[PDB]
Formats: structure tokens, C-alpha cells, sequence
RNA sequence: GCUAAACCUAGCCCCAAACCCACUCCACCUUACUACCAGACAACCUUAGCCAAACCAUUUACCCAAAUAAAGUAUAGGCGAUAGAAAUUGAAACCUGGCGCAAUAGAUAUAGUACCGCAAGGGAAAGAUGAAAAAUUAUAACCAAGCAUAAUAUAGCAAGGACUAACCCCUAUACCUUCUGCAUAAUGAAUUAACUAGAAAUAACUUUGCAAGGAGAGCCAAAGCUAAGACCCCCGAAACCAGACGA
RNA sequence: CCGAGCCUGGUGAUAGCUGGUUGUCCAAGAUAGAAUCUUAGUUCAACUUUAAAUUUGCCCACAGAACCCUCUAAAUCCCCUU
RNA sequence: ACUGAACUCCUCACACCCAAUUGGACCAAUCUAUCACCCUAUAGAAGAACUAAUGUUAGUAUAAGUAACAUGAAAACAUUCU
RNA sequence: UCUCUUACUUUUAACCAGUGAAAUUGACCUGCCCGUGAAGAGGCGGGCAUAACACAGCAAGACGAGAAGACCCUAUGGAGCU
């Protein structure tokens, strides 16, 4: 199929 | 070890508040393979192999072995000149200063275990003398063990106290089988 | 065989071992050869007699049957009319 | 390895074999504790064999500080000025005797 | 670097305090005490172990049987989960079988 | 944490004290310093036979050069020295050839004379003289 | 914090040794 | 732990599984070996030799009638109230060299034992008791402390 | 955070004897928290190194960089504190002996790429160290001619002796 | 010497005891944080599922009445992996701690804060001088990974043997693993600091004690019984049900 | 990120499948096979690990081990001496 | 003829080079009892050791000062021009 | 579009001023030929080759970077359809 992974955003504290 | 209750308890990877869904896909991203957080390999998880609940180290030795150990401790205290038999534990005025001066003059050591009998039949002078010191202790004839004897350097007993100890230690020899606990009235045993 | 139960925390036994075997106090298990009651018309009388004999087990089999049981099945019973009473004790044993 | 530690040459301090042989060892400062279970060997040594070790060679002076410590040590100074300090922590009398003889 | 620079303060402990100097008192009262009370009754602590050792799972079973009828909800759930895990680890996984 | 590690830096220093003269990150990275020190110690232990063989070959080369400068060869010299009941290893021969040329020239002359006597005895199948400097000494 | 005293004592002795080695007294 | 696989991962079958193969304790048919063992009547043995030994030592006085409580007090036999025990039987192993002359109450006494007891001048009494009576006669002190 | 460079100007020396040299002065000064890169500061320090203070100021006045004026002001205030407090009379009898650069405290920001990913923007900071010594500047090391190489080769060929024997 | 390293207290887990609380005035069931108007309808229900039996369709402690022996006994069970009582002697009121820890440990918590979605929900690091900061002083420095101080100088898994001196002379194919055979061009790795992975029964071995009896009721016994020591990992999937949420 | 969604609980689900499994020394220590909806696993043979009881373990020699038409080799099995 | 190993010999005493596995001896940070307080021993317990698991967290190098990148011009700073 | 490409402008390209990545890294003092090896060697044997250090372009190799291959096979691990 159409394999795709969504990106993950880090918390805004670093 | 028979009076040890370790209250240490650490949570595992299941009792920790957290970890439910799956952080990031395993096949999608190129990060490490993980299924849930709060793991012993992550930061803030539970202990893998640690103390789980209160652990009790309860175990009892045979009565004959304990009686033989008491007799061996008595023999060790008697052979090394660390056993002074008395007739009546009484003091003229009852004070810690006179007590420690007599102990230093009679060459006993830095500690001595004073043992009486029946607990209730103890004079007030020696009680008030020992209630102000730390090395001097007053325990009855029943509360005598092995750790308190080995902790002190010498031992002090009395004629009725030593007679009670002798008969209680010889009662273990030439007896019948337990069958039922000795708390019953029996017939010959009081 | 459930080494630790959920109520008593003890060790459980297998009732099949008790219903199919019989342990003696010496450390031997008495079993029965299979097929001693089925298809007896095509077997020679010698085979029929051989199948109807109390055959003992081996070493690994006895160890397995002992591990599958607890300390209750390894005691000594004193029945009134026990036909296997003479087989409990084993005399004339030289290593 | 040899490429990580310094080296020297084999020579005498002041030609002892030519003229006369002298004792290189001078002082032996022992530190034996008063109470403890880590200086029993040193205590027994000072009790039984230190007199014989002092009378064997008059050119060696033995100092017994008897300082209450935990690790018994020994200081050995030579003519050239080298100071080798070793510890006799939990050692028998024979081991300490062999060590001081080698020193 | 995981080494503390300054030395810690000398933790002095009085070896002749109360429980230290009076340790082992009234121990073994059955032998030389005409047998009135068992020495196991002098142990102070959790009620589900006053004179009983047991294993890791046996202690949890005894706790759920004696005290399990008077605990919390999350604590009881965690105890049940731990008992299930110990059961699955002892009666399914392992060695020497 | 209960009774965890409180003296790990001492082990790191004990490992790194053997890696205080290396080039690159091997003198600082413990993970590589361990392997570097391991290989260094293994090679230092295994190179004893290599050092012995190198010293022996150097002694043989020095003896051969000295024999060629005097006017002989190495195998003939070794044979004549082993056939004259004189046990001298390669080290003393090299030391003499480097420092004491007179005794080495005397040894070369003795070897040449022994070789000539052996050739004469082989061509004559000896009978009577068999070499003046020969005559092995019997030790019972 | 890390509970201990013997390792801390050895580390302090090493620090004193490094101090006396870097700054040699008369 | 050896190499990888079930021997290292810990996921091993239960004790007795031979990997699909029919185990040894299954291919054998059932037989009436332990059909009703929990209901059979068990009796502890008691030889006349040990009885004479107890009488000579003094733990069994031959002046009073001997039953079950006397044997429990003398501690010659161990009568278990459970495990389906209906008393203590009698064994004629100590027939020869047996001089006691004392009445004894045994639940099961053989012919040789009764004869040997009657030779010196003893009385054998065969009686039966329910497990409740066994528990009562074994330890009478807790039965008296009970309150029933 | 450690500060040990600004405290070296307080080391008091005992009074000398009439039979002792003059001993040049040592002036330490540095600034903290400078919005610049450490590589460019080190390049400027390598451009300076051991030269006269006036020549350094002249080279920095015509240096088209951001830290040039910063280093110029640092040298100016250091010379001022030297001639006002460190007991320095001549203003042109100074030379820079040591001049290096360090690294300052850094923060973290975002970069925003062309997708859900991003970068770690680390605010690069640095410092600047300099030391002023009185007296004329020392001349540079002249290159060794063929005579020095010949003498060294002769010494090396004369120092070799017999090896692997006695 | 810059970057940066340690400085204990908010307390955190379980015991024994004790049963613990909920309006100062206003607003809070509609668009909660809204003072004021006409259909009153709204609960009373076998939980399921995973795993195991090498599949799986019967079956699989979880059921909320204090210990133990009986007993893992009779029994139920594709009579098989397993489950499991009852009848019975019995069960001594009152005492304030940690042979647990100190911010990557212990509750996630200074906090259910920021942040993500309309939504249920998920959800993380924080604070170190000091008696006198109303002592803005002069010091206490010294150790990891990254840097200048102090770049390179021919040749070679970075190493060893060595000499008067770094190179120059000789030898020598990184580390753990599925593999007969791996540095192989197979797998993992940039370092430092913290954390992380062998938990346990019947039957066995050794050492005290007693002994035809042992054992603190129950159990075993034709040399036995009690006690102690000794022992059996971690992480990683697609799937199913139940309770709520979205056009 | 729908050939069938997000959250929580069952769940630390299971998985013969992958990887890893922490200080030193010494000694012992290498595999005829059978069964299984099984050869990627498991169980039993054989070998390896400890402390005891018993006495025989190896080449052993004159001799012994039907065959059939056409040949039938190199060898093997029991074997006190040494 | 000679060169030529970890094979043999010279002074020493000899347990100090197999996969999996098994057995025997030491080692250290915590608490507790016993002695010493410039730091160790006798006994009991362990959350008792990391060169590795695309292991979790924080600091920092190579890649790399590499790619991307802003502001129309003059000027009294009141304005003018495309 | 080609034979057969060319004339100019912008983005862009090279240097100066600063913010300043991402993938990736076991360490590199990093040349070639013949031959060998887990079967395609800059680190192994024999030869050839050699003062050191940056900038500006192309891809021949380091079976180079991204996805535990979607193609073939195993799984008493699943799901959809009939
Ligand atoms: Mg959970
Ligand atoms: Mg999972
Ligand atoms: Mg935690
Ligand atoms: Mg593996
Ligand atoms: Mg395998
Ligand atoms: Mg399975
Ligand atoms: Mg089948
Ligand atoms: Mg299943
Ligand atoms: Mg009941
Ligand atoms: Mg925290
Ligand atoms: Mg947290
Ligand atoms: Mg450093
Ligand atoms: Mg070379
Ligand atoms: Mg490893
Ligand atoms: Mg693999
Ligand atoms: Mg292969
Ligand atoms: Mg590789
Ligand atoms: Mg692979
Ligand atoms: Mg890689
Ligand atoms: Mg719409
Ligand atoms: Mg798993
Ligand atoms: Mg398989
Ligand atoms: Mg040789
Ligand atoms: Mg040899
Ligand atoms: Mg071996
Ligand atoms: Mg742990
Ligand atoms: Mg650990
Ligand atoms: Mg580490
Ligand atoms: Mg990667
Ligand atoms: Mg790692
Ligand atoms: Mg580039
Ligand atoms: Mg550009
Ligand atoms: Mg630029
Ligand atoms: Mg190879
Ligand atoms: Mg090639
Ligand atoms: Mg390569
Ligand atoms: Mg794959
Ligand atoms: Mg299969
Ligand atoms: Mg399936
Ligand atoms: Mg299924
Ligand atoms: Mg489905």
C-alpha cells in the first residue's frame, strides 16, 4: 500500500 | 534475622502511572523499537528486579539448639572469667557513680549485663542506679538471651537466678515428645 | 502441573498419574501394558499372558512420576488387606 | 610496556663490590595500630622478630611510631634518597619478614 | 564525573542507644518461661506476615485473602495484576522442567 | 538506588594510565582505550619470541659479516667451532668480533686449520695422524 | 547524592597527591 | 542458558510434554490402583517385641489396662487422627522371648499375637472406634479444654 | 561558571632586592558574554599574537569584522587600567604576550525546515583573553640556516654508539 | 580555563493506630461561572476478551466470608492442559518505623503546568554561596566528553620489541552475535555521566541439633526428623472485547 | 498514517522470531539416533559437570563366527599374558 | 654443511592458552552487631559492577562556519526619483 | 529535438559581514598493480608510489546516506472476501 509515517513534534521547552 | 521486616517497595513497569498507547510506529520512523513508555529501559519507569512488597525473613530454630546455644554462651562467659555470681543485688545508697566505681575497681570492663529474676522482685536502688546509664542494664531471668550476653563483656547472675537457668536448661534433656504445645496445663509441668 | 497455585500456593498433582500408576514406598511405580483388553483374537496366548503382568517402570519414568506428584503420594500406607504390602519394603540390596 | 614507563641503566650507587660493601638501607619507620584487626601481623612481628632483625645488621635503624591507624605501612629510605612506601595490610609474619628482608 | 569532591560529614552513631543496648530482650520466652507465648508473637509489622515467611506470590495471595477485603481500588488492581504476572511467570515460563 | 557505584572514576584512571602516550582519541575515549590497551598488552606479551629471533638473527648476521671480513664463511666457521670442543654461543662471538679482534682472528685461524685437517683426513681416509688439533677428549 | 566515604577519601588523597605533585613544596 | 530458542527465552512446555508425541503417562490405560484409597482403613503396626521393650523401659506400666491413650502417653506409636486411621493393629513379630503378662486393648490382633499374649496370662480385647473417638482418645487434654 | 582570569591582577609579589632585574609587568583582562563566534575570535587572536599594542590597534582599526572594534576597546581599557593602576608610565612600551578565545554559555532555538522536522539552533557565544606585558616586544624566532642543520646532523652522527652488545 | 562538574529539601512507598471531609457575600445545569415565567419522557439487564492446552470450537485462579493441617483428598474436566472444597482440635485485648531513597531514584507532580486535537485523552526537565547579600569580599584552585595554550613533517587497525633521541628497522587482518567459517563490502555503535537485565517448587548436595523417634498441635519414619546454605533474564509486533468521541 | 480510527482497561497480552545479558584465576569439557500437522522447535537416546560404593576398561592367542551359483579385498567380534 | 617453532634441555617452583556447559577459590561502594576513626576485618541481606541491545535522558565534537538568508537609491533626514 | 550549437539578462555561481542546519560518524598517520581470503582489499603477501597544508568543478570506487525489502521463502503470529 501507500506506507507513510507522520512526523512527531517535540515539546516547546527544549 | 527473625525480627526483620524490610519495608522497601519499588513499583514495576505496570504500577507506574503512565504508559498506555504506542509512541511512534515501529516500521514507520527509523528510531528505536519501543511499544510503551515507563519501562525499566526508559527515564522515569519502574524497577525491573527490585524489592516487591514487604519481605519477611521468618524462621525458627529448634528449642534444643537454642538451649544448647544458651548453655554454650554460659560456658564461654564462665571460662573467660566474665561471670560473677552474686547473692543479693542490693546497693547501700543506689547511685550510678558508686556503681561504676565498683565496676572499675573489681575489673569488669566497659559493659556488664546485670540479670535478676521474676522482674517484680527487684530493689529500687539498683533500678535507679541503672536508669541513668547506658552500658548498665537490668533484665529479668526470663529476658536473658545470647545477643545481649555477647554484646556485653561480663555477666552477673544470682543464686536463685542461676538455679532457675540451670533447671530450665536441664528440662530440655530427658523429656517426652512435643505432640501438643506446652502451653497446656499438662500434669507434672507447671 | 501448577508449581504455585492462586489460593494455597502449594504444589498440585496429576490425577492421571494416580489413576494409571501405583507408587511403592521403595521407589518403584507399578504400571500396566497397553492393549491388554483390545483385539485379543489375533494375539497368541503368550502375548496375552505377557500383557497381563504388572511391569515396573524405568529411571527417568519414575523420576517424572515423582516430580508430577507431591509428598502425599510418597508416604507409607498400612492397609488391612493390601495385596502389595510385601512389595513396599525391598530387602537384599547391595548398591 | 616499555614505551610507556621510563627506564634506566644497571650500575652501582658508589661501587660497593670494588672496595667494601655497605648497607644501603637506613631507616625503617613502622606504623602499627594499637587496636584493630588489620595490623596483627605487624604487631606479632614487632613482638617476636624486630629485635632479631635489628641485631642482624647494626646499620639499619628501626622506628616504631605505634600510631593508631587502619592500614599498616612501612617507610624504607636508602643512601641515594629514594623513599619506597609499601603497605603490609593483612599479612602474616613470614610475609612481612620476607618483605623487609627483600627491602 | 560522578565523584563527590568534598568529604561527607562524619556520621556519628551512638552504639549504646535504646534499641541497640536493649536488643534481643525477651527473646526465646517459650523455653525458660514455662511456655506462655510463642516468640513469633513479638514481631511487630504487617498483619499478613506476623510469623510467616512464604514466597513472593504467596505473600500477595495472603495479603489479598486477609487484607484484600479492606484495601483501595488502584492498590487492589495493582495487586491483582502482580498476582497474574507472577502466576504467568511461575506456571508457564522458567526452567528446570 | 541502593549501594550503587561510587568508585568508577578510579577504574577509568587505572585503565587510562596505560594509554597516556597514544595518538588520536584513543588516549581519551575509554571505549576505545580498553581495546587499545588490550591489544598493546597482547602484542607486548607475544613479541618475546619475535625479539629473541631478531636478536639471534642479528648475532648470526654479525658473525657472518665478521667471517666474511676475515676471509671465511659462516657455516664452515660454525662447523669448525663445534668440531673443536669449544662451546661459545653467538653472543660472545659477536662481542669478540666487535670489541676483541685478536681473539676472533685466532679463532678464525683455528677454524681454517681444523677445516684443512678435516679435508686432509677425508682425502686420505685418515690413518695415523688424523689432525693435531683434533683428538677429542674422553670424559667418563 | 552518592552514599560513601572510603571512595571519597581515596579521591581526596588523590587530589592531595596531584596538588603536591604540581606544586612541589621546598 | 546455552544457545537461543525456547531453552533461553524461558517459553518451555509443561513437565511431561514430548513435543506433540504422546507422553508416557497417557498411552497407558487407567486401572483400579488408587480407586478408593481415601476410604480404606489404615492401622499402625505394633509388635510384641516393642511392647516388651516399652514395658522393660518403664514407659508402659503392666499394672494398668493398656488401650490407646496409654500408648499415646508412653509414645510408642504415633496415632494420626486424620489420614483415615481406625486404631493400631497388633504384630506377632516379637513372639519369642516375650514375658509381660498384661491385658491390652488392640483394634486388630492376629491369632499368633493373641496366643503369645495368652501364654503368659494376658487378655486381648478387640474394639472398634470412629475417627471422632480416635481423636478424643489420642489427645484428651484439648478435648477437655474444648467445652463439649 | 568559573572566573579566574580577572583575579590574576591581584597577585602581590614581595619587594625585590637591588641585585635583581626589573621584571616585566603582567596585566590580565577579559570580557564575558560576547555575541560572536569562537573561530573568528581565535582568527583575530592569531592575527594579533605577539606584536606591539599600537600595531595591533592599527591592524584592528582597519579590520572589517564584528569583533575587531570589541578587541580594540578591550585593548584600550586594558592599557588604561595598566597606566592608571598597574603602575605603567609608557603607553607604547607594551606588547601582547598571550591572546586566545574561549566559549560562552549557549541556548537552544528552532530552525524550521521544509517538513515536520526541524533543527537545534544553539546560540554560539565566546569570550576573549589577552595579557599585556611591558617592555619592548621580543623579536621573532629567525629560521635556522644550513649551518644549524649541518651541526645538528654532525651531533646526531657523533652521538650514536655501539648497540645490542656490552 | 572557558565550556561546565558534587553540595539537601519539597518529600516520595508500605506498616501499627485512627474510620476522613466538604456555604465569608454573589454566580453554577441555557452559550455552567447567565437574577426574573406555563407539558411535567429520562436508572432498575448473563460483562467480554487475551493467554494456555504447542491450533482451537468444551475448559483456563480473578468470584472480596481472616491463619494452618486435612489437601492439592474425594471430585469436575475434548477424564487433559487444569480447577478445587467440605466434615474436624483450633485463631492472647493496649506501645509513634524503615539492615528504602534523595530530583535520570523515590507519586507524573513545585503540576496534572506548557504543548497536541473541535473532541475523550496524552502529557515532560525545574530549586544548590553564605551565621550576618542590610558581608556584591576576592578568591581556594585541581578530574570526563569539545576547544586555544602548543597545527601538519614520508609508510600505512594506529600496537609491540627496542637503542643516547617522535619518525626511520622488523613483526602483526578492530570489538560482541545469529554462523563450520565474519574486520570482511552482515548485524550495533560519536563520546562522557546516571539507569537497565537470573525473581522460584518437589526431588537433590553440605553442615549443626535430636534420635527409634524428630518436629512449637497437623507431617514423616524397617536410621530417621528439623534448621541453614545452594537455582533457574531483559526489551521488541500485527490482532480481539468492553466504556466513552468525532460529518 | 481506514481491506476498517483516535483514548483507557483487559496487558508487563502472546509470539518455535531479532538483539543484548555486567570483575579475576584454575580444572573438566565437541554431537551413533528415534518420535512429533516436525526438520527455524520440543521429548527421549549418547557424551559432558559433582561426592561416594564395587572391580575390572583397552591391542590381547593357539581357537571360534552356515552362505550358492562367479570373483568376495582392506577388516571386525570374545580373548587370562605385557 | 649450515639456517630453521610455543619440541627438548639450563637456576626456580610449576593450577596460570577449546564452543555451549559444570565445578572450586577471591574481590567493592549500603545498612546492622563487634574493635580502630586519615578507612579496615569478622557475620546477615542486596535495586551489589556495562566497550555494545538502530537501549532512555542531559552536556558536547566531525560533518560544517556547509546549504538557506534578509535592506531600492541619494540625502538637511524637513525630502526627491523608478 | 539534431546535424552544430551560439549572442545577452535574472535566479544562481566565486569572495567579504552574521544567524546558521539535516542525514551521517568504530577509530584513520587514507596511493596503484598482480595474487589470496566469508568467493569484488587503501589496512593480507610480492612489487611500484611518497615533503606538508587550503581554495574552485565532474562522477569511477568506499557493494555511500533515507526505509529490520513492498519481490521469493518460514511462522500451528493475524486480517479482508466468498
Ligand atoms: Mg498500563
Ligand atoms: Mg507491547
Ligand atoms: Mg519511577
Ligand atoms: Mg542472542
Ligand atoms: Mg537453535
Ligand atoms: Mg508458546
Ligand atoms: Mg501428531
Ligand atoms: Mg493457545
Ligand atoms: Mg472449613
Ligand atoms: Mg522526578
Ligand atoms: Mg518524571
Ligand atoms: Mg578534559
Ligand atoms: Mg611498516
Ligand atoms: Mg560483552
Ligand atoms: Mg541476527
Ligand atoms: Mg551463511
Ligand atoms: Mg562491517
Ligand atoms: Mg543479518
Ligand atoms: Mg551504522
Ligand atoms: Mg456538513
Ligand atoms: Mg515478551
Ligand atoms: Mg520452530
Ligand atoms: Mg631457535
Ligand atoms: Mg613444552
Ligand atoms: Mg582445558
Ligand atoms: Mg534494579
Ligand atoms: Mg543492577
Ligand atoms: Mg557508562
Ligand atoms: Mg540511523
Ligand atoms: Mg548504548
Ligand atoms: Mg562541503
Ligand atoms: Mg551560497
Ligand atoms: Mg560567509
Ligand atoms: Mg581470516
Ligand atoms: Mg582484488
Ligand atoms: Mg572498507
Ligand atoms: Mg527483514
Ligand atoms: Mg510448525
Ligand atoms: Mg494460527
Ligand atoms: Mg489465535
Ligand atoms: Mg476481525
Amino acid at each position: 500500500k501507500k506506507r507513510f509515517t507522520p512526523p512527531i513534534y517535540q515539546p516547546k521547552f527544549k | 534475622n527473625f525480627k526483620r521486616i524490610s519495608y522497601a517497595k519499588t513499583k514495576t513497569r505496570a504500577e507506574v502511572r503512565g504508559g498506555g498507547r504506542k509512541p511512534w510506529p515501529q516500521k514507520g520512523t527509523g528510531r528505536a523499537r519501543h511499544g510503551s513508555i515507563r519501562s525499566p529501559l526508559w527515564r522515569g519507569g519502574g524497577v525491573a528486579h527490585g524489592p516487591r512488597g514487604p519481605t519477611s525473613y521468618y524462621y525458627m530454630l529448634p528449642m534444643k539448639v537454642r538451649a544448647l546455644g544458651l548453655k554454650v554462651a554460659l560456658t564461654v562467659k564462665l571460662a573467660q572469667d566474665d561471670l560473677h555470681i552474686m547473692d543479693s543485688l542490693e546497693l547501700p545508697t543506689g547511685d550510678p557513680q558508686y556503681l561504676t566505681e565498683l565496676a572499675h575497681y573489681r575489673r569488669w570492663g566497659d559493659s556488664v549485663l546485670l540479670v535478676d529474676l521474676t522482674h517484680e522482685e527487684m530493689p529500687q536502688s539498683i533500678v535507679e542506679a541503672t536508669s541513668r546509664l547506658k552500658t548498665f542494664n537490668l533484665i529479668p531471668a526470663v529476658g536473658l538471651n545470647v545477643h545481649s550476653m555477647l554484646k556485653h563483656q561480663t555477666l552477673v547472675l544470682t543464686l536463685p537466678t542461676v538455679a532457675f537457668l540451670e533447671d530450665k536448661l536441664l528440662w530440655q534433656d530427658s523429656r517426652y515428645r512435643p505432640l501438643y504445645p506446652f502451653s497446656l496445663p499438662y500434669s507434672d509441668f507447671p | 502441573l501448577t508449581y504455585f497455585s492462586a489460593r494455597k500456593g502449594k504444589r498440585k498433582t496429576v490425577k492421571a498419574v494416580i489413576d494409571r500408576f501405583l507408587r511403592l514406598h521403595c521407589g518403584l511405580w507399578v504400571r500396566r501394558k497397553a492393549g491388554y483388553k483390545k483385539k485379543l483374537w489375533k494375539k497368541t496366548p503368550a502375548r496375552k499372558k505377557r500383557l497381563r503382568e504388572f511391569v515396573f517402570c524405568n529411571k527417568t519414568q519414575s523420576k517424572l512420576l515423582d516430580k508430577m506428584t507431591t509428598s502425599f503420594w510418597k508416604r507409607r500406607n498400612w492397609y488391612v488387606d493390601d495385596p502389595y504390602q510385601k512389595y513396599h519394603d525391598r530387602t537384599n540390596l547391595k548398591v | 610496556t616499555a614505551r610507556g614507563t621510563p627506564s634506566r641503566f644497571l650500575a652501582s650507587v658508589l661501587h660497593n663490590g670494588l672496595g667494601r660493601y655497605v648497607q644501603q638501607l637506613q631507616r625503617l619507620s613502622f606504623s602499627v595500630s594499637r587496636d584493630g584487626a588489620s595490623s596483627r601481623g605487624a604487631r606479632e612481628f614487632v613482638e617476636r622478630e624486630v629485635i632479631d632483625f635489628a641485631r642482624r645488621n647494626p646499620g639499619v635503624v628501626i622506628y616504631v611510631n605505634s600510631r593508631p591507624c587502619c592500614v599498616p605501612r612501612v617507610v624504607a629510605e636508602y643512601l641515594n634518597g629514594a623513599v619506597r612506601e609499601e603497605s603490609i595490610h593483612c599479612k602474616s609474619v613470614e610475609e612481612i619478614s620476607t618483605l623487609v628482608q627483600k627491602l | 564525573i560522578g565523584i563527590r569532591l568534598t568529604l561527607p560529614p562524619p556520621k556519628v552513631v551512638d552504639r549504646w542507644n535504646e534499641k541497640r543496648a536493649m536488643f534481643g530482650v525477651y527473646d526465646n520466652i517459650g523455653i525458660l518461661g514455662n511456655f506462655e507465648k510463642h516468640p513469633k508473637e513479638l514481631i511487630r509489622g504487617p498483619i499478613w506476615l506476623r510469623g510467616w515467611k512464604g514466597n513472593e506470590l504467596q505473600r500477595c495471595i495472603r495479603k489479598r485473602k486477609m487484607v484484600g477485603s479492606r484495601m483501595f481500588a488502584d492498590d487492589l488492581h495493582n495487586l491483582n495484576k502482580r498476582i497474574r504476572y507472577l502466576y504467568k511467570h511461575f506456571n508457564r515460563h522458567g526452567k528446570f522442567r | 538506588l541502593r549501594n550503587r557505584v561510587t568508585d568508577r572514576y578510579f577504574r577509568i584512571q587505572e585503565v587510562l594510565k596505560h594509554a597516556r602516550h597514544f595518538r588520536g582519541r584513543k588516549n581519551r575515549c575509554y571505549r576505545l582505550a580498553v581495546r587499545t590497551v588490550i591489544r598493546a598488552f597482547v602484542k607486548c606479551t607475544k613479541a618475546r619470541y619475535l625479539k629473541k629471533k631478531n636478536m639471534r638473527t642479528l648475532w648470526i648476521n654479525r658473525i657472518t659479516a665478521a667471517s666474511q671480513e676475515h676471509g671465511l664463511k659462516y657455516p664452515a666457521l660454525i662447523g669448525n667451532l663445534v668440531k673443536c670442543q669449544v662451546e661459545l654461543n653467538r653472543k660472545v662471538l659477536a662481542d669478540l668480533a666487535i670489541y676483541e679482534p685478536k681473539t676472533f682472528k685466532s679463532l678464525a685461524a683455528l677454524a681454517s686449520r681444523r677445516r684443512h685437517e678435516g679435508f686432509a683426513a677425508a682425502l686420505g681416509d685418515g690413518k695415523e695422524p688424523e689432525g693435531i688439533f683434533s683428538r677429542v677428549v674422553q670424559y667418563h | 547524592v552518592k552514599k560513601g566515604f572510603r571512595a571519597a577519601f581515596r579521591f581526596q588523597k588523590e587530589l592531595e597527591r596531584q596538588r603536591l605533585l604540581r606544586c612541589p613544596p621546598p | 542458558r546455552g544457545h537461543k530458542g525456547e531453552r533461553q527465552r524461558g517459553t518451555r512446555p509443561r513437565l511431561g510434554f514430548e513435543g506433540g508425541q504422546t507422553p508416557f503417562y497417557i498411552r497407558i490405560p487407567k486401572y483400579g490402583f488408587n480407586e478408593g484409597h481415601s476410604f480404606r482403613r489404615q492401622y499402625k503396626p505394633l509388635s510384641l517385641n516393642r511392647l516388651q521393650y516399652l514395658i522393660d523401659l518403664g514407659r508402659v506400666d503392666p499394672s494398668q489396662p493398656i488401650d490407646l491413650t496409654q500408648l499415646v502417653n508412653g509414645r510408642g506409636v504415633t496415632i494420626q487422627p486424620l489420614k483415615r486411621d481406625y486404631g493400631v493393629q497388633l504384630v506377632e513379630e516379637g513372639a519369642d522371648t516375650f514375658t509381660a503378662k498384661v491385658n491390652i486393648e488392640v483394634q486388630l490382633a492376629s491369632e499368633l499375637a493373641i496366643a503369645a499374649i495368652e501364654k503368659n496370662g494376658g487378655v486381648v480385647t478387640t474394639a472398634f472406634y470412629d475417627p471422632r473417638s480416635l481423636d478424643i482418645v489420642c489427645k484428651p487434654v484439648p478435648f477437655f479444654l474444648r467445652g463439649q | 561558571i568559573s572566573r579566574k582570569w580577572e583575579k590574576k591582577n591581584k597577585i602581590v609579589y614581595p619587594p625585590q632586592l637591588p641585585g635583581e632585574p626589573r621584571r616585566p609587568a603582567e596585566i590580565y583582562h577579559c570580557r564575558r558574554q560576547i555575541k560572536y563566534s569562537k573561530d573568528k575570535m581565535w582568527y583575530l587572536a592569531k592575527l594579533i599574537r605577539g606584536m606591539s599594542i599600537d600595531q595591533a590597534l592599527a591592524q584592528l582599526e582597519f579590520n572589517d569584522k564584528k569583533g575587531a572594534k570589541i578587541i580594540k576597546e578591550v585593548l584600550l581599557e586594558a592599557q588604561d587600567m595598566a597606566v592608571r593602576d598597574h603602575n605603567v608610565e609608557f603607553r607604547s612600551n607594551l606588547y601582547i604576550a598571550e591572546s586566545t578565545s574561549g566559549r560562552g554559555q549557549c541556548l537552544k532555538r528552532i530552525r524550521y525546515h521544509g517538513r515536520g522536522r526541524f533543527g537545534i539552533m544553539e546560540k554560539v557565544y565566546c569570550h576573549y583573553f589577552v595579557k599585556l606585558v611591558e617592555g619592548p616586544p621580543p623579536p621573532p624566532e629567525p629560521p635556522k640556516t644550513a649551518v644549524a642543520h649541518a651541526k645538528e646532523y654532525i651531533q646526531q652522527l657523533r652521538s650514536r654508539t655501539i648497540v645490542h652488545t656490552l
